[PDB]
């Protein structure tokens, strides 16, 4: 289960190869799940939906990926994951332990959990 | 894999049934290599330079 | 046949005196101005040296620098007038060495430690393609310059790159040179191979060589021929900033055969053209041609505080000669002087910056005469000009085959520096080049001639001829016995007929170094536990009364000679007076000579550095016999440890995993108790508001804290100084009679001891005190520790362990005559560790015991038989047996085992266990630390790091890593803030544990405070908001600053 | 005694699902004792209170 | 005198690094993209190609190449992702 | 290991209030 | 519940910089300006007016107290002066108000311009090098081609072109018209604020619905940058920077031990002198080679202090080590986010050696008193003052200091009951922390229990291990019902046991449960029951390793067995008695066991009946 939980977070996105309808640009890496359920809605509704390619990531490669820039930007290429950051007016709703750690909250996990 | 073999004794070298046929690298490096397997003699002596 | 064992140290200090200045005082001596009307010469043959002023124990005591001045005659020339103004010039102050190898600097003793890099020279290399062929590239590196890389391409070219620059085809540099076609067609062996490249890159002319050679190297300027001329005259042409050296030179000479002199040392053409034939007949495998090796101890030196020194001299030189032009002409009078000419500021600067802040001067490692003697012996691969430890790698931090005998294979250190720091071996030395030999005896028909005296060998010597390890046995005379003899020819080992044998090695530990000689009974312990083992024996304490091993090797009294604390009598004749501080002997015929001995001094590293007699007044004395004797020797001779008896067996559980149990003989016998200085500083200031007072009028004080100060605020020599005791009493004048406030000194808590020495230095007294500072009052403390639960013993075969239990006599296991043993170690930790060494050792010692005798047993000594350790140490026992009369201090059915008793009960252990004497040491260091609320850091508000300024425990990731997988929330959260660094909540959470009330809820620490300022400083508009609640409302920006 | 203590607290821990919703239990309930006690240790007396209405 | 050339036949950190970062392995095995046959196909300049023939008949033209990649695959009954050399396969 | 790592800050200790 | 939710990071925009730095006074003066390249007075060791330590712009340096005196101690809170204009109040506003210095030239910020995406670049569809030649005044680019024939926009001009085109333009029959070109970072600022993003949005994914390969590839980055900036409404020419924020004098310390700064002051000297020469060489009408110099300047003083040898030679201090600048701070191991938020040095805290504990129990562990006394010293005060007669803080205080005997009691009955965390330096696992219960132990190091030792990785030849203790009630909790050492068995890695005894403990168990045919004194005697035949070997009357026969009623696991019966013998009646090679069973004629005899050990019966007894108690 340990190395099943690692691999899981290296193979569970996709490379968007053509959009159709969707907001999904080409060149994006998403996850297979919220993919198929976008298309699934967009063809409910009987749009055309978008081609994808699974993709490995890496131990790294995957890191960088998250949806918090806090977490990116402690882990390596602060300058980098702060300047796209800026660039795309990202936010971060600290939802992951080391942002509740960074800014000093009661972690999401365990006796801090609800 | 490969290994170089050394001589311990100085001397004459002499072909025994050795059949070393000429290979012409691009660069013009002719490397000799034995088509028939045979044995290298050394027969000892005293080797001036 | 070992000689002096710190010569590496004294022989490059005497070259520096002897030549090593003078050559680079010459090398700068004709400054001359730009109008080429005056002219200073420095005829630097004639530098005389001024006496030491104050003295060696008198820097020491003083916290000075025990140095001389440096004079060199000179003279101004006019180039017109002719009027010369000869004159000696004040040129710098330079550090003296001590008879023992070290330099004193700023009252403290300082090793300069020897620094292992790569040679001058031209070394050739082969790569590799992913799925090309062979190609070949050549560095040539010189002692100080740039380097000329070549390199040959996959289609046959060649291509230089001069510096980090782009490659440019050697035709171009060969032209530059000034060369026609002809003698570089002549020169080179395989013309053809260079004509590719002549026809692929057009043969240029000298005019356009120098022109190309310009736009290549400085782009974005106009090409000038004589520009170039002057860029590759100042790169590879320059004597003043291109230097092969001697033994660049040498190895050019070497290994391009060819025949330059050895006085020239700049590149020359029959250089590069030589190097580029050495590379054409590598491509084309010509016979006589061979890659390079950079670890290989042939092509890697050796650089001491000589070579250092020059280096640094030199840089201060070149800043010295640029002062004086500039302050030359200016001047548009002749109104100068040689003593006004020179100024000796940016020479004193780079000497000091050397002794003083360099990477290269160390702090003397003084624990005892051991570590004192292989801080000397120490060969480093990082410093400026060497390594750095992010970029060293597996290859350079291991064994080369070449070390054999010249450095050892077993001390180094472990963790970070493992395999870049090395040791000196036995019997090795350094040339006068720089390369490490070693000595071996030569061998005629089989026969070891020990007549003729050892030659001497580097690492590239000795790869043609078949070297015998020094381990090989021989008959009367020098005939080697048997058939078959280990060798080791071109860096293998191999066997051959003891008739083809061409040199032995002189000694069996010529391959290990001082530390690891040590250690009998060596060749039965595994290489990790034997570094473990020497390593330990450098960090062992001198005890209260030292004592010889009964197992030594026998280098002990060698390794005690060379610390320079022993002293022997070089007179043989009769001893007149004896006292504490003060020996005399009388010659037999002849003129008294007298010796002052240190007492109670303090070393580096806080131990204690004294000095007793051995001898008793009116005593036959011969000459080179001991007369007094250092803090870690006995009569002579090295004595790191004592000698008690030990058990190996299981107690219970006080024995676990390395654990120690020892009895408390060991506390109340004054074994293993030692003596430790401590030195604490006081300084009186001068504020703004005023200057600060050293006084007895301390406020918030009672008299019942003012017993021990001398009426001028500063405690007594004698007085017992318990924790939180003032030591120095000082008064600030604080802005806010009662008006002064207190900072005076005091002990450190966990401190005790008396008071040994009360040092003052006072602007007054002729002393130089700091820029800002009023008094200088150093106090130094001393103590006596016994071995207690905490501390860390340790043996001479690697088995370390922390003490666990002291228990009293009438607990520990007894003997069959009632003796209750010292120390019991855990048999577990011998046969996992495979250090059997130490088995051997006790039982030895047991004998020694017994037989009230001395054992000298050299390590590897097995050539004479099959088991000679084992075979010897059963003699003994049997002989100790028969002579004590007792039959159960040895055993037939078990060997090394007796009958054991239980001090608890009375009733003996169901199996005789092993006892003996063994040697074990104390080692240094003080490391427990707590804190509750003490001092925090400026920008982030985080408790303070370190021991001495009552720090806390850092709380890493990985620990937060571990807390996040237990699931806990409120520990971390508590941690993370109000533990460390939320300003406002650290004070809340005091008062409510004060008061027993609740620990209330945290806040935003202040480093992320700290790190949104830096990030808007950055120009990032990043903000923390809080979401709308209702629908149509915009989110708000939190201010967390408030 | 600490053993005592050692068992009550296995005891909780199981029959409750949740280790952290009962530790947070523990919490809650020792600071309102030494709370309402102000007027043995909280967090001692909270796991003998609890081990006790177990039944 | 001579240089002998034989033949030979017979993992830590390093490989667990490399695999948990999905790097690709310098001794890349050759990997099949399809079901059918595996012909040797040993040439006269030992041009050893794995050629397999489709469900349809169609070719692939696997080169071995360099002696380094140690052929194994004899199976003929190769299916897609199958590997055919020795060495760690690609995973990208 | 710098020299702002061994500077203390100015302020009250938590004690001294 | 909480005071904010998320952080949302954007593109700083000038008008922000100057709010975050531009502060008003009840006089009406604005201030927030960074001026001068002052720090502080040499003489008075007192801040300037308008420098970068100022305290009418970052705060007052002593809190409650006036620049020139006029004002001081608390009763005038929120009186700014009339004399120097500073606001009486808290000193720590100087960690938290910025200040900003204006650019008397724009300049570019160099994470826009040097990155591995550039995007300036991206936006500006030109290569990195050229937009760099611009920006450091190496080339001048076509602003706008005007009525030129051979100038494209965006075109890159060498000096002699320009000067070609000067020709061209100031000859007296050219009909060249409207003509401009730039250089520096005013033309990047220029280019950036001629891009409509809309149209360029609209052109590029037309432009990408016809393309494919990389040059799809390409379009689809430029579109991905000009989205973001639609999106975001910020417009691309703030990535060239007019004003510049000065962060809070606090975080730069400047400190007296020698005075100790920080290289930001450093920093920000220069890009301050260098700013205010250009405004002088502006204002005297320099010539113009002069005043681009000092341009170039500017952007490299600004560029060191953003991020120091990002784009050109690295700035070294007074010895030969690179300056520190702002990026240098929040990355690396040594950066802000690894060294100060995700790990920090925490209060309450010690270390110490550690040496084994044989006596203790798993969830004990054995703590020296001098580390006690001060971690738990606020417990100790607290105790002291409830419980005994002691007034006040600094008396319980001065009672610790003297080592009172009544200190070491109050400090036993309050660690009892108080788990505190053990952790060795390498924590590699969640068991690397452990939670035990104190006992007051004399000496310097730290007694451990032996059956934990394989959890830490912990052996006792020198190894150090910290000690801290939780504060709060929820924490004690977490501590105990979480952490503690006794509820640590299994390995959460694996499931298997972890706290297995080891070493010596199987080296005695070994012994005791092994055999021994050498001793057997006592062998083949029968005993009731288990107690009888330890009490038989407790004597002496069986040695240790006999093999004796003990009346055991229950399941018996003997190795070296065979399920046959050796001998099987039936007695003058219903009664069988089967003899295995370990035991001899008396079973009733189609019946039900009578009895049970195991072949056995006294060690062995000695191992099971303590775990017999461990589990029945
Ligand atoms: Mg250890
Ligand atoms: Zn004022």
């Amino acid at each position: 289960k340990h190395i099943e939980v690692i691999v899981r977070q290296m193979t569970s996105k996709v490379r968007i190869d053509d959009g159709g309808d969707t907001i999904m640009l080409p060149g994006e890496l998403h996850e297979l799940r919220e993919v198929y359920n976008s298309n699934n809605t967009m063809a409910l509704t009987g749009m055309a939906p978008a081609q994808f390619t699974p993709v490995l990531l890496g131990i790294t490669k995957a890191s960088l990926n998250t949806n918090s820039f806090i977490s990116a930007a402690s882990f390596q290429e602060t300058t980098r994951v702060l300047t796209e950051a800026a660039i795309e007016g990202k936010s971060d709703w600290l939802r992951g332990l080391k942002e509740n750690v960074i800014i000093g909250r009661l972690i999401p996990a365990g006796t801090g959990f609800k | 894999a490969t290994k170089d073999v050394a001589t311990d004794l100085a001397g004459e070298i002499r072909f025994q049934d050795i059949v070393p046929e000429e290979k012409t690298d691009r660069q013009g490096n002719t490397t000799r290599i034995a088509q028939r397997g045979g044995l290298l003699w050394v027969l000892a002596g005293d080797v001036y330079n | 046949h070992l000689p002096d064992l710190v010569a590496i140290q004294r022989n490059s200090f005497r070259w520096f005196l002897e030549e090593g200045l003078i050559e680079e005082l010459e090398s700068f001596s004709p400054i001359t101005d730009y109008t080429g009307k005056l002219e200073l010469h420095f005829l630097g043959k004639q530098y005389k040296l001024k006496r030491p002023k104050y003295d060696v124990d008198e820097a020491k005591r003083r916290d000075g620098t025990y140095s001389v001045q440096m004079y060199v005659p000179t003279r101004l020339i006019n180039k017109e007038t002719g009027e010369i103004k000869e004159q000696e010039v004040f040129i710098g102050d330079l550090p003296l060495m001590t008879d023992r190898g070290t330099f004193i600097i700023n009252g403290a003793e300082r090793v300069i430690v020897n620094q292992i890099v790569r040679s001058p020279g031209v070394y050739y290399k082969s790569e590799r393609d992913k799925n090309g062929r062979l190609t070949h590239n050549a560095s040539l590196i010189p002692n100080r310059g740039a380097w000329l890389k070549f390199e040959t391409d996959k289609n046959g070219l060649v291509w230089v790159r001069i510096d980090k620059t782009r490659k440019l085809s050697a035709q171009v540099l060969l032209k530059a040179l000034g060369l026609s076609d002809n003698e570089i067609y002549d020169k080179l062996r395989h013309p053809e191979y260079y004509q590719k490249t002549i026809d692929k890159e057009g043969q240029f002319s000298e005019d356009e060589a120098l022109m190309e050679l310009y736009r290549k190297l400085r782009p974005g300027e106009p090409p000038t021929v004589s520009g170039g001329q002057q860029l590759l005259e100042s790169r590879f042409f320059d004597p003043k900033r291109y230097d092969l050296g001697r033994v660049g030179r040498y190895k050019l000479n070497k290994k391009l055969g060819l025949n330059v002199a050895d006085t020239v040392r700049t590149l020359t053409s029959e250089d590069i053209l030589a190097a580029i034939d050495y590379l054409i007949n590598l491509e084309l495998d010509l016979g006589g041609c061979e890659v390079d090796d950079i670890d290989h101890l042939g092509n890697r030196r050796v650089r001491s505080v000589g070579e250092l020194l020059q280096n640094q001299v030199r840089v201060g030189l070149n800043r010295l000669e640029r002062i004086i032009r500039e302050r030359m002409t200016v001047s548009d009078s002749d109104s100068l002087s040689p003593a006004s000419l020179v100024n000796p500021k940016p020479l004193v600067a780079a000497i000091k910056e050397f002794f003083g802040s360099s990477q290269l001067s160390q702090f003397m490692d003084q624990t005892n005469p051991l570590a004192e003697l292989t801080h000397k012996r120490r060969l480093s691969a990082l410093g400026p000009g060497g390594l750095t430890r992010e970029r060293a790698g597996f290859a350079v931090r291991d064994i080369h085959p070449s070390h054999y005998g010249r450095i050892c294979p077993i001390e180094t250190p472990e963790g970070p520096n493992a395999g870049l720091i090395g040791s000196l071996a036995t019997h090795a030395r350094v040339n006068d080049y720089g390369f490490i030999e070693t000595p071996f005896w030569r061998v005629e028909e089989g026969r070891v001639r020990k007549d003729l005296a050892p030659v001497y060998m580097t690492a590239d010597q000795e790869d043609d001829l078949r070297v015998a390890p020094g381990d090989v046995a021989t008959d009367d005379a020098g005939y080697i016995l048997g058939t078959t003899i280990p060798v080791r020819y071109r860096q293998d080992f191999t066997t051959t007929t003891p008739e083809r044998v061409d040199y032995v090695a002189l000694s069996p530990v010529q391959i290990i170094s001082v530390a690891t000689s040590l250690i009998p009974f060596l060749e039965h312990d595994d290489a990790n536990r034997a570094l473990m083992g020497s390593n330990m024996q450098r960090q062992a304490v001198p005890l209260l009364r030292p004592e010889r091993p009964l197992v030594g090797t026998g280098l002990e009294p060698q390794a005690a000679r060379d610390s320079g604390m022993v002293i022997t009598s070089p007179v043989d004749g009769t001893i007149s007076y004896v006292d504490a501080t003060h020996i005399e002997v009388t010659a037999d015929t002849g003129e008294k000579y007298g010796y002052a001995l240190q007492k109670y001094q303090r070393s580096n590293q806080d131990t204690c550095l004294n000095q007793r007699p051995i001898v008793f007044e009116g005593d036959r004395v011969q000459r080179g016999q001991v007369i007094a004797d250092g803090s870690a020797t006995e009569k002579g001779e090295l004595a790191l440890g004592q000698n008690i008896l030990v058990a190996y067996m299981p107690w219970e559980g006080y024995n676990y995993e390395d654990a120690i149990l020892i009895s408390e003989r060991l506390v109340y016998d004054d074994v293993y108790t030692s003596i430790h200085i401590e030195k604490f500083e006081i300084e009186a200031r001068q504020t703004k508001l005023g200057p600060e007072e050293i006084t007895r009028e301390i406020p918030n004080v009672g008299e019942d804290a003012l017993r021990q100060l001398d009426e001028n605020g500063i405690i007594r020599v004698g007085a017992w100084v318990e924790s939180g005791d003032i030591l120095v009493g000082k008064v600030t004048p604080k802005g806010e009679a009662r008006d002064v406030r207190d900072n005076s000194l005091r002990v450190p808590n966990g401190e005790k001891g008396r008071v040994v020495d009360v040092r003052l230095f006072t602007r007054e007294q002729g002393d130089e005190l700091p820029p800002g500072a009023n008094m200088v009052v150093r106090v130094y403390v001393a103590q006596k520790r016994k071995i207690q639960v905490g501390d860390k013993m340790a043996g001479r075969h690697g088995n370390k362990g922390i003490i666990s239990r002291i228990l009293p006599c009438e607990d520990m296991p007894y003997l069959p005559d009632g003796t209750p043993l010292d120390i019991v170690l855990n048999p577990l930790g011998v046969p996992s560790r495979m250090n059997v060494g130490q088995v051997f050792e006790c039982m030895l010692g047991w004998a020694g015991q017994l037989l009230d005798a001395r054992f000298k047993v050299t390590p590897f000594d097995e050539m004479y038989g099959a088991e000679a350790s084992r075979l010897t140490v059963n003699a003994k026992l049997s002989e100790a047996r028969e002579q004590t009369g007792q039959p159960w201090v040895f055993s037939d059915d078990e060997p090394g085992k007796i009958q054991v008793y239980d001090g608890r009960t009375g009733e003996p252990f169901d199996r005789p266990v092993t006892v003996g004497r063994a040697y074990m040491l104390k080692l240094v260091h003080d490391k427990i630390h707590a804190r509750s609320t003490g001092p925090y850091s400026l920008v982030t508000q985080q408790p303070l790091g370190g021991k001495a300024q009552q720090g806390g425990q850092r709380f890493g990731e990985m620990e937060v890593w571990a807390l996040e997988a237990y699931g806990a929330a409120y520990i971390l959260q508590e941690l993370l803030t109000v533990k460390s660094d939320d300003m406002q909540g650290r004070n809340e959470a005091l008062n409510a544990i004060v008061k027993g009330k609740a620990i209330p809820r945290p806040g935003t620490p202040e480093s992320f405070k700290v790190l949104m300022r830096e990030l808007q400083s950055l120009c990032l508009d990043i903000a923390v908001y809080k979401a709308s609640t209702e629908d149509y409302e915009e989110d708000k920006e939190v201010d967390l600053m408030a | 005694d600490s053993q005592d203590l050692l068992f009550k607290a296995e005891s909780l821990i199981v029959n409750s699902t949740n280790r952290y919703h009962v530790t947070l239990q523990i919490a809650r309930r020792a600071k309102q004792a030494r709370y309402e006690e102000m007027e043995i240790k909280p967090v001692l007396r909270a796991i003998l209170e609890m081990s006790d209405e177990l039944n | 005198l001579v240089l002998l050339v034989f033949e030979r036949a017979k993992q830590g950190l390093p490989r667990i690094e490399e695999l948990l970062e999905a790097r690709k392995p310098k001794e890349a095995c050759i990997l099949a993209r399809r079901p059918g046959v595996a012909h040797i196909n040993y040439s006269d300049d030992d041009a050893i190609d794995i050629q397999v023939i489709e469900a349809d008949g169609t070719q692939a033209d696997y080169p071995v190449g360099p002696g380094q990649p140690l052929i194994i695959s004899d199976g003929e009954t190769v299916d897609a992702g199958q590997a055919l050399t020795d060495g760690p396969a690609n995973p990208h | 290991s710098r020299l702002g790592d061994f500077i203390e800050a100015d302020g009250e200790t938590p004690e001294d209030e | 519940e909480q005071r904010f939710d998320y952080v949302k990071i954007a593109l700083a925009s000038p008008e922000r910089i100057r709010q975050w730095g531009e502060r008003t006074l009840p006089n009406g003066q604005v201030v927030g300006e960074v001026t001068k390249p002052e720090t502080i007075n040499y003489r008075t060791l007192k801040p300037e007016m308008d420098g970068l330590f100022c305290e009418k712009i970052f705060g007052p340096a002593k809190d409650w107290e006036c620049h020139c005196g006029k004002y001081k101690r608390v009763r005038h809170r929120g009186i700014v002066c009339e004399r120097c204009g500073v606001e009486v109040t808290e000193s720590r506003v100087r960690r938290h108000r910025m200040g900003f210095i204006k650019l008397a030239a724009p300049v570019a910020h160099v994470w826009y311009l040097k990155g591995i995406p550039s995007y300036i670049a991206i936006l500006l569809d030109m290569p990195l090098r050229d937009v760099e030649q611009i920006v450091y005044f190496n080339s001048y680019v076509v602003l706008n081609p005007g009525n030129h024939s051979e100038l494209q926009y965006k075109q890159l001009l060498n000096e002699d072109q320009w000067m070609e085109i000067e020709d061209q333009i100031y000859a007296e029959e050219s009909d060249l018209e409207g003509i401009e070109v730039g250089i520096g970072a005013e033309a990047l600022q220029q280019l950036l604020q001629d891009l409509n993003l809309n149209e360029e949005s609209e052109k590029l994914r037309q432009e990408i619905a016809e393309s494919k390969g990389q040059k799809r590839a390409k379009l689809i980055k430029r579109l991905r940058v000009i989205d973001n900036f639609i999106g975001t409404e910020s417009r691309p020419e703030w990535m060239v920077l007019n004003v510049i924020p000065v962060i809070p004098p606090d975080l730069r310390p400047m400190v007296q031990l020698r005075f100790a700064t920080s290289d930001l002051n450093d920093l920000y000297r220069r890009v301050i002198n260098r700013n205010n020469r250009l405004a002088r060489l502006q204002e005297i009408l320099a010539p113009e080679i002069i005043v681009r110099n000092e341009k170039r300047m500017l952007q490299e003083a600004v560029d060191a202090l953003i991020d120091n040898g990002r784009r050109g030679r690295t700035v070294v201090g007074a010895n030969n080590r690179p300056l520190k600048s702002l990026s240098d701070i929040i990355e690396g191991k040594q950066g802000r986010f690894r060294q100060n938020l995700l790990g920090k040095r925490v209060d309450y805290s010690g270390r110490s050696v550690i040496v084994v504990g044989p006596n203790l129990k798993i969830h004990q562990c054995g703590l020296p008193r001098e580390m006690a006394i001060e971690l738990f010293q606020p417990f100790v005060i607290h105790r002291l003052i409830k419980n005994h007669s002691i007034n006040n803080i600094k008396q319980a205080k001065k009672l610790i200091q003297k080592n009172d005997p009544l200190i070491w009691d109050v400090l036993e009955e309050v660690i009892e009951g108080h788990p505190v965390m053990l952790n060795r330096a390498p924590t590699l696992h969640r068991l690397g922390i452990q939670a035990f219960e104190p006992i007051l132990v004399e000496g310097r190091a730290i007694q451990l229990h032996p059956l934990v030792c394989p959890a830490f990785n912990a052996d006792f030849d020198g190894d150090q291990m910290a000690v801290h203790v939780p504060l709060s009630i929820e924490a004690q909790a977490e501590a105990r019902m979480l952490m503690l050492a006794s509820g640590n068995i299994l390995s959460p890695a694996t499931g298997q046991p972890i706290v297995t005894p080891s070493q010596d403990m199987v080296l005695g168990c070994y012994y005791l449960t092994a055999e021994n045919p050498g001793a057997q004194k006592g062998a083949g005697r029968y005993f009731a029951n288990l107690e009888d035949a330890i009490r038989a070997f407790e004597q002496g009357s069986v040695d240790l390793h006999a093999w004796v026969w003990v009346r055991f009623d229950g399941e018996v696991e003997s190795e070296g067995e065979s399920d046959e019966p050796e001998s099987v013998v039936a007695a003058d009646d219903g009664t069988v008695t089967k003899t295995y090679r370990f035991r001899r069973i008396r079973e009733t004629e189609d019946g039900q066991r009578l009895s049970q005899y195991v072949k056995t050990t006294p060690g062995r019966i000695l191992f099971n009946n303590t775990v017999q007894t461990a589990l029945i108690h």
